[PDB]
C-alpha cells in the first residue's frame, strides 16, 4: 500500500 | 519599517528590559507564525550586550546565580564570592556556593578566564557602575558588591583583543562558567515564562501534555505511587517539566534567531511548568502576541504582577490559553468568569 | 475544599479543580498494554501504560480504550485511568476532595452506579455527584436555556433546556462521534494508497482528522471542486516521515455527522437530530432553542460545523426563526468549563451525594438527575 | 560469584567474565587436526589443536569451525572448544560460575537444547542462560531502543527491539557474514594471481580482509577509480614473505554485504535487511529505530561501513529521518560487553536457567526467550 | 623543537622518573607510529645514565634484585650482602641469594668487576649519597645500607679509564652480573606495564593472544588438564607469558632506540601479563599516548595508584584497551560504565 | 511465517523458490488443529503429528509441531506478529456489525472461499470458534464445499453468464465518455 | 542446517 | 600462480 503496510 | 524597531527599543528601555529588539522581532515573528503567545522572564539590561555578542547561554543544569554587577556582570560566577554578596541569604552564601560546585563537576564547563572586549567593558562603564582606570590595554576595574563592598579588579588585556579579570589580591583570574562544547563562557537564558497557544489548539494531540501535570510535589498519604524522586524523575533531565508544544516552541525559537549551532538561547520548560517558579521574579517579562492585543504593542513588556494579570485575562480572553503553575492565582478566563458570575448571582 | 471536577469522556480524560477556567489534565483515555515480549530487564516490567504516558510509546501497545460511546466497557482498566488521573496527574488525595464526575444522557444505570461504586469504595471520595454533560455545557455557555449539541468521541447528544428546565423527553443521543468518524477516515484513506489499520494507526488517523478535516459547507460542490482540482488536497507527514496526501476526503470525514449513512448507520444526521429535538419540545420554547444551540465537545471544532449546522438548521427551522449556533472557542472543554460552574456554585454543595448517604440509602441516591 | 559471558560466535570463541567490560580470551572457533604423518616421537601426539593453538601450527593442519552460520555444526568440537575455553584460556572451573552463553536469533531450537545439555551434563554448569546476541547488542549500546545490525563470522541479523520489547516479526538473519566474504575475496584475488585454496590459506585472506579491505562509500565510483588508477593498491605479505598486491578487490569484498548477489545470494544488502527490518515494524516507532541502528559484530568493522550504511539508509528512509548509524569502536565485542552488562544486572539473577529446573522441566525450559 | 625536550625534562626530574627524555621521545615516536599506548614501570634517577652509557640491561632470565645505592647502584649484585640489606625480608636475604645463585649459574654471565667512569662516579657522589675521598685516580667510596649500616668501599682506578670497587675488608673486587655475550654488566631494563593498542586493532589475528590468558595460576580441582609446571610451561622462556603484539612492540622499541645491536632495552612481557605484579610496585610508571591526552603531556607520568586509574579512564576512553592482569581492579571502559549505570538504574 | 517455523527444526528455507517450497509443505502437510493447546501438548508429548515431506533435492523434512502452528496464524494472527483478531472473531465480528435481524440468517451461511480455507479443520475450527462467540441459540454453519478454492471464479462465471448482468459491463465507450470514475460502480 | 543450507 | 601455487 502506499502507507502502513509494503503494498 | 525602522521606526517599529525604533519605538519598541525606547519601549524597552524605558521598562529596563534586556532583550535586543533584533531578537524581539524574530520571536515575534515565531509567535506570528505559531499562534502562540509566549512570555520570556526577564533578561537585564546588563545582559544585553553579550547576548548580541554570541555567547553560550545558561541552559538548564547550570545550578549557578548569575551577575548584573561588575565586569562579571552578566555571566555566571563559580569563584563565587559574590555567594556573601549576590543576595545575602546566609545560608545560601555557604551552600549555594558548594551546591554550585556539585553543578560545576558536571554538565558545566569552567573557564578561569573572563574575555571582555574593551568596548564592552566601557558599556559596562558608561552603564552599570564599573569604575575604570585605563592605559588603553592595560586596563583594571573598581565596582561595588551589593551587600556594600568596595573592590579592585585587575584586569589584563591579552592578544585575544579581550581583559582578563580578577579581584583584589586574586589578581589573576575569575572563573565563569563555560558550556561544555563551546569555549566561551555562558550568560543568562532566555527563561520562558509561559506558552498559551490559541485554545482550538491547546491539549491537541499531546502536545501541551506537561510531565507533571500538577507540577509542585506533595505526598498523598499510604496510597501515593510516587516517591519524590519518582515523580521529579519523569521530569525530562535536559529540558526539565517540558511539554511537547514547549519543546517545538524552543526549538523554533531557536531556529529563527540565526543563532549559532551551539550557541541557542532557548533551552528549557516554561515556567508555568518549573516547581521552583516565583511570581514576583518573573518581572519585567516580554510577551509576543501574534495579533494586536486588545497599552501595549505587540511585544508586550509586562512591568508588574498586576500588569501581568491585565495581560493575562487580556491573552485568554483573545483566546489563548496556557495552564498556569499551582503557586500563579492568575486571573480566569472572560468567557469563564461571565459565567461563573452568572450562576454565583442566583439566576 | 475544591472539589474535583472530572470529565471522563469516552476520549480524554479532562480533570481539574472547581473554579478553575480549563482542566489541568487533559490526557486520552486509553491503556495500552504491551503486545510484544519484554526482553530487556527492567522497563519492560511495567504492566501497563495509561493516557499520555500510552499513546507515546505508542506502536508497542495495544490501545484500549475504557469508555465506548460513553459507556464504560472495561473496569479495572477505568480504575487504572482513575487511579491516574488522581495520583499521577493532578496529585491529588481523593479521600479529600467531593468529586463531580459526568457522564451521558441515557445510558445505562449501571454506569452511574458502578462509577460511584468505585468512588466510594476504592477511592473513598468523600462526597460526588454525576452531571449529565450537555447541562454542563450550558453552565460553560453561561445561560439557562439552549439546546446543547454535545459531541464528544463517544456520543453525541442533544439536551435541550429552557429556563433551567430539562426536557427530557427531547434528549436526543446518537452513538455517532469523533470516534465512528476516525473509524471511518480511517477506511476512506484506504481509497487512497494509506492502510492504517491498528489501533496506535487509529491514532495517527485521529491526528489526520484533528487536523486537515473540515466540514464542507455544501458537501456536492465540495466534491464537484476536489474532483475537480488539487486545491483541496492538505498533506501530512506521518510519525515515520511519510508524506501522506487526502484532499477529498479531507471533508468527507465529519460530513458523516451529517450523514451518519456513511457509516452505515440508520439516523438523522446532528442537524436533523438536533431539529428533531427541538420539534420534540413545546412550541412556545422552540423559539429561544432556535436562538441558542449551544455546540460543546471535541467533535464540534471541525472549521465549519458551525455555519454548516447554522445552514442546515436553517433549511429546517421554518424561515423566520433566528437560527444562531454558539459554538465558542473553548467549547472543546465546555462539558468540564461548566463543571467546573456548577461544582463552585454555593446552591450546589448540598447536592453532593456523601459517603454517608450513599451507605445508608444504597445504590438509588446517584440517579438524582437521572436522564 | 561472577558469571561467565561466554559468547561462541561462529568466528571467535570470546568469553570472560559478567562486569567486566572486554572478553579476557578472544581466540578462533577453530580445532585443527593433524592432515600429515607424525614422525617425531613426542609432541605428534597431541591429537587436535584448538583455538589459537591451531591458528598458529597452522599449516600443518585441517582447520574446521565447529559453528557455521551460527549453528553448531560439530558437537565434539565445541565441547573441545569450551573445555579450552573454561580450562585452559579462562582457568574456571565451570562447576562454579554461572554461564551466559549467546546464539543467533532465528536458528534451530537443537542448538540452544544441545548446548545447555552439554553445560549441565558434561561441564556440570550451576545455571546457565542463553541470550540473543543482537539483544545484548543493545545491552552494550546503553540503549534500550534500536536496531541491531549485529553482523558476525556466521550471520548477520538484525533485531529490532524498541523500549524493550523486542518484534520479532521483524528480526531478519542472513547467513551472509564475514566467512562467506572470506570465501569471496579468496575467489577474487584469483584474478589476480593469488591462489588461497585451503584452510589455513583461509586464514590468510582472512587477514587480508581484516586489514586492507574498506567498504566503498559509491561502489561504481571506485571501481572506476580502481580501473583508472593504481592509488588504491594496497599490498599485503603473506606468511613467506611474498608481497600480494590488491587494489580493486580490496573494496569488493565487503561490497558483497550490500550486494548479496556477488556471492550468489538471493538476498537484500544488509541496508536493505535494516530498512526492511524497519518497515516491518509498526509504523510508530521507525523514527526512534531510524534514529538508532546500532552496529555490532566483527564485519561491521570495515571502514566506511557506517557512512555506507547510512547513505544507503537514508536513500531508502523517507528523507525526513534522522538516520543514524551507531558504530562504537568496541562494537567488535559489543555482543559480549552487552552480555557483560546483562549477567550483571541484579534483575537478572532470576533469569538464569538452573540445573536444577532444567532437571524438572527438561530441556523445553531453554527456549525462555526464544526469537 | 627543543624547548619540547627541555620541558620534559622537568616533568621527569619532579617526578623522580629516570627515563632519558632522549628516549622518550622516541618511544613515543613508536607508540604514534603504532597507535598503542604503552607503559614502563619505573626506572630510577639512578640508572638514568647507565643507559645512557650503554651498558646491557637486566633482561628476563636474570633473577637479581638491583641496587639504588653505593657505586654498585643501578646495577644487579651477586656479592649480594645488599641481601640483608635490600629489602630486609628475612626469608628473603638468604633464599633470594641462593635463587640468584641458580639463577646466576645459567643464563647470567658475572662480572666480578665494577667499571665506573669517574664522572659517573661524580654523578653519583652529586645525588645519591655516596661519600668519597678522592686524590684522582686513588678513589675510594663510602656508603649507606638502607637497614642503616655504613661501609668503606675500596675503589681503584684502571688503564680502563674505569673504577674497580669492592667493600669494606673484601677489598678486591664486587660482582654484578653481565649479560653473557657483551663483556659488560647488566643494568635495569624497560619493563613494559601494559601494552593497549587500539580497540579496533586489538585482538585482530592472534595479536593480544596473551599465551596464559588467566595469568595466575590456581588449581581448578580433579577435572583440571594443566599442572602447575604444565601452566607456566606455555610462557615463553625467553620473553614470559609474551602475546605478539607484546614482542612486536618490543622489536620496534628496540629498533627505534638506535640501541647498540646486542645492547636492547625491551626484552619482554608487558606487566599486565607477568604473574608476579604487584600494582603497588610499578609506580611512577611513564606512558605514551599516540595524541592529546584528554594533567599530562603526552609522555605522561603517573605518580599513583589513582593517578593510574585516571589514566586508565583516559585510555580507555580515547578507545585503547588492555586486558588488566587479575589482581588490578583498574576502571572499566566510559562507554561500558556508563551502559552499566543505566540498566543498573532499573531504567 | 512456516518458512520461520521450520527453522526451529533445522530447515532454513530463505530465499524466493525456497518460498515456494515451504508453500507446497504446508500445501500439504498443514492442518488446523481443533483445539491447539491440546494439539500442543500432543505433539511435544508424542511423534505421532510427524508428518515428513521430501523436498526437491530429496532430503527428507520431518515437521510435526509445526504442522499446525503455520494456520494456526488465522485464529491467532499475533503469532505473526500482526494486530488482529483472528478470522473467527474477525467473521464475528463482521456478524456485529450487521443489523441483529439478518445475524440469524448470517450465521447459518459462513461460507468459506479462496485457497487458504483449505487446510483440513478449517471448517469445523471455524465452527468451534464462531460457536464459542455465537450466542449459543444459532445454528452456526460453515458452508466450506470442495470447490471453495476456486470459487470465487466459480461465482465469477455464474455472474458473467447471467443475463442480467449483461447490461453491468463497462463498455469501452462508456469509459471513454465518463473516463476512469466508471469503473467503481460497486466499490466497497 | 538440515536443509536449505550447509548447516 | 603469483602466489598460492607454482604456476
Ligand atoms: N523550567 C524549569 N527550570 C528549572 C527547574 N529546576 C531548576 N530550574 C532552573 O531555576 C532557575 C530559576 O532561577 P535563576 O537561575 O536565578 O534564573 P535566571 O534567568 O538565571 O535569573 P538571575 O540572572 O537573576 O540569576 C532557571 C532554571 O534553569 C525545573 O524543574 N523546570
Ligand atoms: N613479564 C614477566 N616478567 C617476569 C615473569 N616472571 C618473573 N619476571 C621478572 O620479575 C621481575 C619483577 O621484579 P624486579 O626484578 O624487582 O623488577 P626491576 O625493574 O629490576 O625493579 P628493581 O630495580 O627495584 O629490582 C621482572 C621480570 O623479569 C613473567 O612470568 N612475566
Ligand atoms: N480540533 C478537533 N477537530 C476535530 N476533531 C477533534 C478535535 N479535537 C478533538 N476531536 C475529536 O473529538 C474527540 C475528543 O472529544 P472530546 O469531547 O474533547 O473528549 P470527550 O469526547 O472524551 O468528551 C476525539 O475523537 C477527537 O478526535
Ligand atoms: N576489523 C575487521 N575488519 C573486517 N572484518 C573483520 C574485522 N574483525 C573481524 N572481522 C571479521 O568478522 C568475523 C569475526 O566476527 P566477530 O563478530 O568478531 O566474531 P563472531 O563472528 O564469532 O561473533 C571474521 O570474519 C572476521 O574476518
Ligand atoms: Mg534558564
Ligand atoms: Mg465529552
Ligand atoms: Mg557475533
Ligand atoms: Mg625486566
Amino acid at each position: 500500500w502506499x502507507a502502513x503496510c509494503p503494498a | 519599517a525602522d521606526m517599529q524597531a525604533r519605538a519598541l527599543q525606547d519601549l524597552f528601555d524605558a521598562q529596563g528590559v534586556g532583550v535586543p529588539v533584533e531578537h524581539a522581532l524574530r520571536m515575534q515573528a515565531v509567535a506570528r507564525q505559531t499562534n502562540t503567545v509566549f512570555g520570556i522572564r526577564p533578561v537585564e539590561r546588563i545582559v544585553t550586550t553579550l547576548i548580541e555578542e554570541g555567547f553560550p547561554t545558561k541552559g538548564f543544569s547550570v545550578k549557578g546565580k548569575s551577575s548584573n554587577w561588575g565586569p562579571q556582570a552578566g555571566f555566571i560566577c563559580v569563584d563565587q564570592h559574590l555567594s556573601k554578596r549576590e543576595d545575602r541569604d546566609t545560608a545560601e552564601i555557604r551552600k549555594l556556593n558548594l551546591a554550585v560546585a556539585k553543578g560545576m563537576d558536571g554538565g558545566a564547563y569552567t573557564q578561569t578566564d573572563l574575555r571582555i572586549s574593551r568596548q564592552r567593558l566601557a558599556e559596562l562603564v558608561r552603564n552599570f557602575g564599573l569604575v575604570a582606570d585605563g592605559v588603553g590595554p592595560v586596563r583594571l576595574l573598581t565596582a561595588q558588591g551589593p551587600s556594600g563592598k568596595r573592590y579592585e579588579f585587575e584586569a589584563r588585556q591579552e592578544p585575544d583583543g579581550l581583559y582578563r579579570i580578577s579581584r583584589l589580591g586574586r589578581s589573576e583570574a575569575v572563573q565563569v562558567l563555560a558550556s561544555p562544547a563551546c569555549g566561551l563562557a555562558m550568560t543568562a537564558d532566555y527563561d520562558l515564562f509561559l506558552v498559551a497557544p490559541s485554545i482550538e489548539a491547546h491539549g491537541s494531540g499531546g502536545l501541551d501534555a506537561r510531565r507533571n501535570t500538577a507540577v509542585r510535589y506533595t505526598p498523598l498519604g499510604a496510597k501515593d505511587p510516587l516517591s519524590e524522586d519518582g515523580f521529579y524523575g519523569r521530569e525530562d533531565m535536559a529540558r526539565g517539566n517540558i511539554t511537547p508544544r514547549t519543546r517545538q516552541l524552543v526549538d523554533a525559537l531557536n531556529d529563527c534567531l540565526g543563532r549559532g549551532e551551539h550557541r541557542e538561547m532557548f533551552h528549557h520548560s516554561d515556567d508555568a511548568g518549573n516547581p521552583g517558579s516565583h511570581m514576583g521574579d518573573n518581572f519585567p517579562a516580554t510577551f509576543y502576541l501574534p495579533r494586536a492585543m486588545e497599552r501595549f504593542d505587540e511585544v508586550c513588556v509586562v512591568a508588574d504582577r498586576k500588569s501581568f494579570s491585565l495581560l493575562v485575562e487580556c491573552i485568554k480572553g483573545n483566546g489563548y490559553h496556557f495552564t498556569a503553575h499551582p503557586d500563579w492565582n492568575v486571573p480566569l478566563r472572560p468567557s469563564f468568569q461571565e459565567a461563573l458570575d452568572f450562576f454565583q448571582r442566583k439566576v | 475544599t475544591t472539589a474535583l471536577v472530572c470529565d471522563n469522556g469516552s476520549g480524554l480524560v479532562k480533570a481539574g479543580f472547581a473554579g478553575d477556567d480549563a482542566p489541568r489534565a487533559v490526557f486520552p483515555s486509553i491503556v495500552g498494554r504491551p503486545r510484544h515480549q519484554g526482553v530487556m530487564v527492567g522497563m519492560g516490567q511495567k504492566d501497563s501504560y495509561v493516557g499520555d504516558e500510552a499513546q507515546s510509546k505508542r506502536g508497542i501497545l495495544t490501545l484500549k480504550y475504557p469508555i465506548e460511546h460513553g459507556i464504560i466497557t472495561n473496569w479495572d482498566d477505568m480504575e487504572k485511568i482513575w487511579h491516574h488521573t488522581f495520583y499521577n496527574e493532578l496529585r491529588v488525595a481523593p479521600e479529600e476532595h467531593p468529586t463531580l464526575l459526568t457522564e451521558a444522557p441515557l445510558n445505562p444505570k449501571a454506569n452511574r452506579e458502578k462509577m460511584t461504586q468505585i468512588m466510594f469504595e476504592t477511592f473513598n471520595v468523600p462526597a460526588m455527584y454525576v452531571a449529565i454533560q450537555a447541562v454542563l455545557s450550558l453552565y460553560a455557555s453561561g445561560r439557562t436555556t439552549g439546546i446543547v449539541l454535545d459531541s464528544g468521541d463517544g456520543v453525541t447528544h442533544n439536551v435541550p433546556i429552557y429556563e433551567g428546565y430539562a426536557l427530557p423527553h427531547a434528549i436526543m443521543r446518537l452513538d455517532l462521534a469523533g470516534r465512528d468518524l476516525t473509524d471511518y477516515l480511517m477506511k476512506i484513506l484506504t481509497e487512497r494508497g494509506y492502510s492504517f489499520v491498528t489501533t496506535a494507526e487509529r491514532e495517527i488517523v485521529r491526528d489526520i482528522k484533528e487536523k486537515l478535516c473540515y466540514v464542507a459547507l455544501d458537501f456536492e460542490n465540495e466534491m464537484a471542486t476536489a474532483a475537480s482540482s488539487s486545491s483541496l488536497e492538505k498533506s501530512y507527514e506521518l510519525p515515520d516521515g511519510q508524506v501522506i496526501t487526502i484532499g477529498n476526503e479531507r471533508f468527507r470525514c465529519p460530513e458523516t455527522l451529517f450523514q451518519p449513512s456513511f457509516i452505515g448507520m440508520e439516523s438523522a444526521g446532528i442537524h436533523e437530530t438536533t431539529y428533531n429535538s427541538i420539534m420534540k419540545c413545546d412550541i412556545d420554547i422552540r423559539k429561544d432553542l432556535y436562538a441558542n444551540n449551544v455546540m460543546s465537545g471535541g467533535t464540534t471544532m471541525y472549521p465549519g460545523i458551525a455555519d454548516r449546522m447554522q445552514k442546515e438548521i436553517t433549511a429546517l427551522a421554518p424561515s423566520t426563526m433566528k437560527i444562531k449556533i454558539i459554538a465558542p472557542p473553548e467549547r472543546k472543554y465546555s462539558v468540564w468549563i461548566g463543571g467546573s460552574i456548577l461544582a463552585s456554585l454555593s446552591t450546589f454543595q448540598q447536592m453532593w451525594i456523601t459517603k454517608q448517604e450513599y451507605d445508608e440509602a444504597g445504590p438509588s441516591i446517584v440517579h438524582r438527575k437521572c436522564f
